[PDB]
């Protein structure tokens, strides 16, 4: 399997508010687009059939700045594992910033574990705008923009095959997430051809210390014994579904998962949630596959 | 079946128009009217958002079957090009925009300019009085270029009107040369000018029909 | 009956020491407390224990277990005489043996009044102490007679013990022993009193040891206590979180219900265990620490507690709002006898706070967490306020929810002074409790009370335990912008948020007391006062400096606040507040903020959101720094006042002044000029020496010293340093803002 390169420019991601805005984005963000275009184009009975293929997986937002970055482990280090706090003034003011750490490069995912505490580097600034409407009286809204500088990426590895070439080739010319009527959401797709050499410890079959990420769900099998010596991050994400039969746009249910980064200990399953409201003539259903990391 | 239209031309701005944005933001002082720019350069950029409302308001008044009265509303033959949050038929439009950069840097620091922005200097009369109110505002500079894309696709199950709709994009922009865009145009200040109208396919589903 | 008495006889040790200050008696500290309190009052068990203490054996009126001979442990854990003749000192400074030594400071026992004035320590007030204060003791009087001693009143002694009595001093020996007030010494003991009685109680163990513990080093070794605390995560995201722009409002009302969340903590896991308000050590904004004991029933408490209180905190809520404990055992060696390296006091608070990191990351586990993910809901209308469907109902023109219902009938009751808390009426904090306020008229009352600003001239038939919260507040929020305008006409319809944030505070803490070998500085009750003493500035003397001003404080603690008003006086009342906390620090803590100004009718989810960004990104210099408006007037905080604010403000109100209205627009060529500084420098200087001299002569020339002082002054603070051209600039632009509209 390759990988995708793409950037982002004066673009929209949102989190829980339309007038709030983030810098990354979920996994799930990319899955929903992928199947809204299935149905238009002409291939909705071959594009559903292809995603629950096991082998075929998706990940979640990474930066991409001379180097492919990746999430800090969450719990790590331990209290035996960082060093002794002897100052307390001394460790206080570097301790901190590792907490609002973003994300790590890609040359500190062997360092960071013997001690290596420094700051991110900064991606883009959040920038702001604002509207209203005439001819009303009684409409202002605040949005915001993610104008990133400095080459910022955002690169994403999927399964290549004869198919996947011709989907998300046409999604650069369409929108992803924020403000989609006014163009916030376009990218370029650039492909290589030899993937890198150092970011090849992906793997589904052993458990050896390892992380998963993506910020999938566990199955509900199998929960007491991977949840149990393990750490996790609850979010939020929710939102109205897409229909052109019903006419009172019902809202999901809430799937409160886990975080990028998430350290534990089994090897999960992966499966697939059917969330519906009341009715639908569709589906919606869920992706995030997990991916384990060797570290 | 389904390819993405581009349009792409240069909106040359042949006057100096003005753009409102938030107030004491972009800038330094909250007077003479902060226009609105890019965050990271200094360059006068112009929102997409600006395009949306000025050309779908205009475009209501010419081919329309009902009275506009509110938006996503007024008929049902042009709300198929922005969206229509009332109608289940679908979703969202056919037109995606995009935030137009100044491109035309490349030639204007030889000429040897100062600022990219003027101020001007304005007032009115009370019809009693003197001058009322000495105010200030803040306009940009003509003969620039922008890139401006349109995307257009078809959703392949209404492939019918094909033909029906490219005589309203096109009457949508030539229409728009003749009015003023973005604010403060009733003294003539907008009026633009789409310079280079030239269409292209860049996927491989749907040959190019017309070009102007 | 013998554990209710044992309450007060940890405070009352030493009362005698209070009016042996008035009335000339040398004789006990020991003995004149118990011979006053026995003319009032008229108990046996209670005289036992303040008769003897030290230095006096009495092996009289006892049996073999008798709840007296615990009183003297607990006692020499709080500390580190006979016939009285001087006085070394008045109440010793705290910040004085905190960091550096710089010069002497000293306190003087007043009055604990919102309207009176605060006691500054200096070096102005006699360090003799002249042994008089006829008002030390004339207050304590007539409240302390007909007052039964009971259960139901325990807790209304502690709120009028600290009222006048938190600037008195506590056993006056040395530098050492100096600065420990008598308000804090007899409370933080009296939780030590009954972790002892509660040790041997359940290990099965009576008080064999007649006359003086002999076992005291023995005793003081084993571990035998257990410090718990919480840290409850969802603030800053739960309050600064709304989708419209109607619902500013009840902004008050919502960073209220949390607040009292935190109150609650306090009260029902001290009163189920089996104790009471003696654990209470600085609570308020979901961090506090409570002190408890090294046994087996009182482990089982705290965690079938944790897991009930999260348990109706889940379908009213959703995952924002969890509360996570952190034990840690811990022995009476380690602050006392030997070890003088601050690790073995550090080592008590490694021991709770590791698991904390934890936890939060690990709430929820399993069949809990699929309470979430069933699905059932199949609604379509939201609130557009907490994000959240449940209990619709229509009151404005949307549907409200559930969980933002009460908070606006909250909002027209924060006025009223005495509150009620009843069990299913108001907004639920606990299981099943509410809370309500009330107008002076309590006709039900079933679970206890908690009011506020009770201090002086408030002792009656109250009965309610006040807290430290803020309550002025000025009228509604969204309308500041239209009320900052005089009558001449000045400002614009304009506001600033500012968030204070006092630095130096989470960082030496716990080691920042040591300067001498010889005294170990690991006294618990020595960092209790320190975190009382700034804990009363940040909350209680904030509402007495908010006179002649329309503010309205939001959320009031020893951390953080949020401000929001008019910014004609903000902007010069942020560095006020400042001066203020230097002097009573005498310049050791530094100070920190975050002026933001937005728009008018904004919403609250991305307006409060921004300005706190301005606080992370000062950090790149060291720990004192502040921004204006953007990210780019990063100067040093104090230097804001030293420089900008002293002469190049002061110095200009008056001299352009003149030149205004027929001459506005000549200061918009200034600000503009100072813009394009990266492209050419040599241009930049020649440009500015012809737009400055054309405003000599164009101007009055009949008055010679109208422009002088301010052509002189303008062109040293523009060609002297790179870094100081932004004090000149930002200057400048402020007062552009200052006369406008
Ligand atoms: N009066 C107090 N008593 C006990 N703990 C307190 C008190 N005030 C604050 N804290 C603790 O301090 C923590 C907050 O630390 P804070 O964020 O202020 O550190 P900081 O000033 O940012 O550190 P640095 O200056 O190194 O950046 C809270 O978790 C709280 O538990």
């Amino acid at each position: 399997y390759k990988l995708y390169i793409m950037t982002f420019q004066n673009a929209h991601f949102g989190s829980g508010t339309l007038d709030s805005s983030k810098l990354t984005f979920s996994a799930d963000r990319i899955f929903s687009a992928l199947v809204l275009e299935s149905l238009k184009m002409g291939k909705l009975d071959a594009f559903l059939a292809e995603a629950n293929q096991d082998k075929f997986t998706l990940t979640d937002a990474f930066p991409f700045q001379f180097g492919p970055f990746l999430p800090k482990p969450i719990g790590y280090p331990k209290h035996d594992q960082i060093d002794q706090s002897v100052d307390v003034k001394e460790v206080r003011r570097q301790a901190k910033l590792s907490k609002k750490l973003q994300f790590l490069a890609l040359e500190n995912v062997d360092d960071y574990l013997n001690g290596e505490l420094f700051e991110n580097e900064e991606h883009a600034v959040i920038d702001t705008v604002t509207k209203n409407q005439p001819h009303k009286d009684g409409n202002l809204y605040q949005v915001a923009t993610t104008r990133f500088s400095n080459d910022t990426s955002l690169y994403v590895i999927a399964n290549e095959s004869d198919l996947l070439n011709e989907l998300m080739s046409s999604l650069q010319y369409s929108g992803l997430g924020g403000k989609r009527s006014s163009g916030f959401g376009r990218f370029e797709l650039d492909i290589q051809n030899i993937p890198l050499e150092l970011s090849d410890r992906l793997t589904k079959n052993h458990s050896d210390k390892v992380m998963s990420l993506t910020t999938a769900l566990p199955v509900d099998a199998d929960l007491e014994e991977a949840m149990e010596d393990g750490h996790y991050l609850l979010t939020k994400s929710s939102g109205f579904a897409f229909s052109h039969a019903t006419n009172e746009n019902y809202r999901k249910q809430d799937l409160y998962k886990f975080a990028s980064g998430s350290t534990f200990s089994k090897t999960f399953e992966g499966q697939i949630v059917d969330v519906r409201p009341l009715d639908f003539p569709h589906a919606v259903l869920n992706y995030a596959k997990p991916l384990f990391f060797k570290l | 079946t389904f390819a993405k239209i581009k349009f792409s031309a240069q909106i040359r701005l042949e006057t100096g128009l003005h753009i409102g944005g938030s107030d004491a933001f972009a800038a330094i002082g909250a007077i003479a009217s902060p226009v609105i720019k890019d965050p990271i350069t200094n360059i006068p950029i112009i929102p997409g958002s600006s395009l949306k409302g000025k050309m779908r308001t205009l475009l209501a008044k010419v081919y329309n079957e009902k009275v506009a009265e509110k938006p996503s509303d007024d008929s049902d033959i042009l709300s198929r090009l922005f969206g229509n949050s009332k109608d289940k038929r679908f979703k969202m439009g056919r037109l995606i925009f995009r935030d137009a950069f100044l491109s035309n840097a490349d030639e204007l620091d030889s000429l040897g300019v100062r600022s990219y922005t003027e101020v001007k200097f304005e007032n009115t009369i009370d019809r009693i009085t003197a001058e009322a109110n000495p105010r200030q505002i803040e306009r940009a500079i003509r003969n620039s270029t922008f890139d401006f894309e349109l995307i257009y696709e078809i959703t392949d199950e209404n492939e019918n009107q094909v033909e029906e709709d490219f005589k309203v994009i096109r009457d949508g922009l030539k229409l728009l040369e003749l009015d003023y865009l973005g604010g403060s145009g009733s003294r003539g200040y907008g009026k633009v000018a789409f310079e280079k109208l030239k269409a292209t396919t860049v996927f491989g589903n749907y040959d190019v029909k017309t070009l102007n | 009956k013998e554990k209710i008495d044992l309450f007060y006889g940890a405070l009352l040790h030493d009362i005698g020491k209070v009016i042996q200050r008035a009335t000339g008696e040398r004789k006990k500290h020991a003995l004149v407390g118990a011979d006053w309190f026995d003319e009032i009052a008229d108990n046996q068990v209670i005289s036992d224990q303040i008769r003897y203490h030290m230095a006096n054996y009495q092996s009289d009126k006892l049996g073999n277990d008798h709840l007296a001979y615990i009183t003297y442990i607990a006692d020499n854990i709080a500390s580190g005489s006979a016939k009285i003749w001087d006085t070394y000192t008045n109440q010793a400074d705290i910040f004085n043996v905190f960091g550096a030594q710089t010069d002497k400071r000293y306190f003087k026992p007043t009055v604990l009044n919102l309207k009176s004035k605060p006691n500054f320590a200096s070096a102005t007030y006699e360090p003799f102490s002249k042994g008089d204060y006829a008002a030390i003791a004339t207050r304590i009087k007539n409240e302390l007679a007909e007052f039964e001693f009971n259960q139901a009143q325990i807790d209304s002694l502690l709120n009028l013990f600290e009222a006048i009595l938190s600037f008195v001093p506590s056993s006056t020996n040395s530098k050492e022993i100096a600065d420990i007030s008598l308000a804090e010494h007899s409370r933080l003991t009296a939780a030590f009193a009954l972790a002892i009685y509660d040790y041997l109680e359940d290990k099965g163990r009576h008080n064999y040891k007649e006359d003086l513990f002999t076992k005291a080093s023995a005793f003081y070794e084993e571990e035998a206590f257990l410090l718990a605390s919480f840290d409850l995560s969802g603030i800053q995201d739960f309050i600064y979180n709304i989708a419209t722009s109607g619902a500013a409002k009840q902004l008050k009302a919502r960073s209220l219900y949390l607040d009292f969340m935190s109150e609650y903590i306090a009260d029902s896991l001290l009163d189920k265990l089996g104790l009471n308000r003696a654990n209470l050590l600085y609570v308020g904004g979901g961090h506090a620490y409570f002190v408890l004991a090294n046994t087996e029933k009182t482990v089982e408490t705290l965690v079938q507690f944790e897991k009930d209180f999260n348990q109706f905190l889940l379908a009213n809520f959703q995952t924002r709002l969890y509360v996570a404990f952190g034990w840690g055992s811990f022995a009476a060696k380690d602050i006392m006898s030997e070890l003088n390296s601050p690790e073995s006091y550090r080592q008590i608070y490694q021991k709770a706070s590791r698991m904390i990191s934890e936890k939060k990351i690990s709430r929820y586990d399993y069949r809990t967490l699929m309470l979430l993910n069933r699905g059932g809901k199949s609604s379509e209308r939201e609130c557009e306020i907490c994000h959240s469907v449940e209990n619709l109902v229509s009151y404005h023109d949307q549907k409200v929810c559930d969980i933002c219902r009460g908070l606006y009938q909250f909002s027209k009751e924060i006025a009223h002074d005495h509150f009620i808390i009843t069990e299913n009426e108001g907004l639920p904090i606990g299981p099943n409790a509410c809370l309500k306020g009330v107008a002076f008229e309590k006709l039900s009352q079933e679970s206890f009370s908690r009011v506020y600003v009770k201090n002086d001239y408030k002792a009656g038939t109250i009965k309610a335990t006040h807290v430290f919260v803020g309550d002025y507040q000025c009228d509604e929020i969204h309308k500041y912008a239209a009320l900052s305008k005089n009558e001449d006409g000045l400002g614009i319809k304009r506001l600033a948020v500012v968030r204070l944030d006092v630095d130096d505070l989470g960082a030496a803490f716990m080691a920042g007391f040591s300067r001498q070998g010889n005294g170990q500085y690991s006294t618990l009750s020595r960092s209790a006062t320190f975190s009382r003493s700034m804990s009363l500035f940040f909350k209680v003397y904030i509402n007495q400096f908010a006179s002649d001003k329309k503010l309205s404080i939001i959320y009031a603690g020893g951390d953080d606040v949020f401000a929001i008003g008019s910014w004609q006086d903000i902007i010069a009342f942020t560095v006020e507040l400042r001066q203020n906390f230097i002097k009573w620090t005498n310049g050791k803590l530094t100070l920190s903020a975050g002026i933001g100004l937005f728009a008018d009718k904004t919403p609250i989810s991305l307006m409060a959101h921004q300005t706190g960004e301005l606080e992370e990104a000062a950090k790149g210099n060291e720990k004192d720094s502040i921004s204006l408006f953007s990210s780019d007037y990063t100067f040093k905080f104090d230097r804001f006042i030293t420089n900008v604010y002293d002469d190049k403000l002061e110095q200009i109100r008056y001299f352009f002044n003149h030149q205004d209205e027929r001459g506005k627009n000549f200061i918009y060529k200034l600000i503009e000029l100072l813009r394009n500084y990266e492209s050419e420098e040599k241009m930049n200087v020649a440009r500015l020496a012809y737009y400055l001299t054309r405003l000599e002569e164009l101007t009055d020339k009949d008055e010679r010293d109208k422009f002088k002082q301010f052509k002189k002054l303008f062109f040293k603070w523009y060609t002297n340093n790179e870094s100081d051209r932004k004090e000149a600039e930002l200057a400048l632009l402020l007062y552009v803002y200052e006369i406008r509209k």
